[PDB]
């Protein structure tokens, strides 16, 4: 049983979109559907919900920029009159009869901004020797948000640190992966390009 | 209908 | 329509000590105990510990626990681990006004063991110097408490260019890490021969430097 949301991108302020949450092994027939948002660094905030029989309900704040629909394994947010403001994740949540949320997705993210989707570039971090060297990639350039860093594919998971994204005076962010080892492959994906970059670190 | 079937 | 405001953040115990978030609500809940808690950490979905004021979700640890009623709610963990280093929130449901709505949330610190850092500074590789921007990553790895970074360009105190950037409190021993991130020019960078970063804890400093082209 699982929500998952889809539709998050890059986007200018006052283009209109369309988020999408699918649900599994439930129905929408006898379970409501909330959205809620989180901006960066910030609180979670209900958007509103659909009940079972097709009524909707919102948020104070929401001011009628957000609709809520559904069909028989989708409920979908429109929103309109996008600022730099709505940059937020996107969650929608399954209802429990306790009048709380019981299913979460990974959420998806939207971001309002000028600018245009850039991949990221890889470059290695190496020091300018011992049988054990922290090796790393910098991931910069990129545009929305979020890249995964992972290393050999992912069978070297054992002190691996990567850092929170940070954003330049160009709009592009940035951020670093590195991790202990005794060669090594950073494996960069930036799902809103579809871009996968690989980068071997020599000492 | 703003439950659902678990809790 | 209605307010609900918590404890504010942060919230610190030492390890194995004792948390209290409140959660207060300008109007009862519905039934006075529709009032879940979550738990939620960096880039995470939220995780519901408790519902209806007092019963735990399914698997959460038994050092958690919620009571209270109407319009005043606590959530206290005892013996609280690295692990519950996170964002806790309250959610009420309501028969008036918004039907569901959050608290603002209590960031929880947890004071683990301290760990003095390692430090480890990394020059631009010769394709990112060929991009004419520049990039030098200074790292401190695996700390606790909270650092200072300090750079210095051939011995001058370098205040401008840089950002930190530092991981959530790791979950199982509260240690931090942290990136420091010196930008400039290629025009900068070659303009210049020592690159050096400064990690201090309480009185404690750790320095790494390089010279370029070494």
């Amino acid at each position: 049983q699982s929500v998952e949301e889809s539709g998050g991108r890059l986007v200018t302020p006052g283009t209109p979109l369309t988020l999408t949450c699918t649900v599994s092994g439930f129905s929408l027939n006898s379970n409501a559907i909330s959205w809620v948002r989180q901006a960066p660094g910030e609180g979670l905030e209900w958007v509103g919900a659909i009940y079972t029989h097709g009524s909707t309900v919102y948020a104070n704040w929401a001011k009628g920029r957000f609709t809520i629909s559904k069909t028989s394994t989708t409920i979908e947010l429109k929103m309109t009159s996008l600022t730099t403001e709505d940059t937020a994740t996107y969650f929608c949540a399954r209802h429990g009869y306790t009048y709380s949320f019981n299913l979460w997705g990974p959420g998806t993210l939207v971001t309002v901004s000028s600018g245009q989707p850039k991949a990221p570039s890889v470059f290695p971090l190496a020091p300018c020797p011992s049988s054990t060297v922290t090796l790393g990639c910098l991931v910069k350039g990129y545009l929305p948000e979020p890249v995964t860093v992972t290393w050999n594919s992912g069978t070297l998971t054992n002190g691996v640190r990567t850092f929170p994204s940070v954003r330049q005076s160009s709009g592009l962010y940035s951020l670093s992966s590195v991790v202990s080892v005794t060669p090594v492959t950073c494996n960069v994906a930036h799902p809103a390009t579809n871009t996968k970059v690989d980068k071997t670190v020599a000492p | 209908g703003k439950g659902g079937t678990y809790p | 329509a209605q307010g609900l405001t918590q404890t504010p953040s942060p919230v610190s115990a030492a390890l194995g000590g004792t948390v209290t978030i409140n959660c207060q609500s300008s109007q009862s809940v519905y039934g006075n105990n529709r009032l879940a808690w979550y738990q939620q950490k960096p880039g995470q979905p939220p995780k519901r510990l408790i519902y209806q004021a007092s019963t735990l979700d399914s698997g959460v640890p038994s050092r958690f626990s919620g009571s209270g009623s109407g319009t005043q709610f606590t959530l206290t963990i005892s013996g609280v681990q690295c692990d519950d280093a996170a964002t806790y929130y309250c959610q009420g449901g309501y028969s008036s006004g918004d039907a569901w709505a959050f608290g603002g949330g209590t960031e929880v610190v947890v004071k683990g063991d301290p760990v003095a850092p390692t430090v480890l500074i990394f020059p631009p590789s010769a394709d990112l110097v060929a991009t004419g921007t520049v990039t030098i990553v200074c790292v401190a790895n695996k700390y606790f408490p909270d650092v200072t970074v300090t750079w210095e360009v051939d011995g001058t105190t370098q205040t401008t260019g840089i950002e930190n950037s530092k991981t959530p409190q790791n979950s199982a021993d509260c240690t931090y890490n942290l990136s420091s991130t010196l930008t400039l020019t290629s025009t900068q960078y070659n303009s210049h021969k020592e690159y050096t970063c400064k990690v201090t804890q309480g009185t404690t400093s750790v320095v790494q430097s390089f010279n370029r082209g070494d």
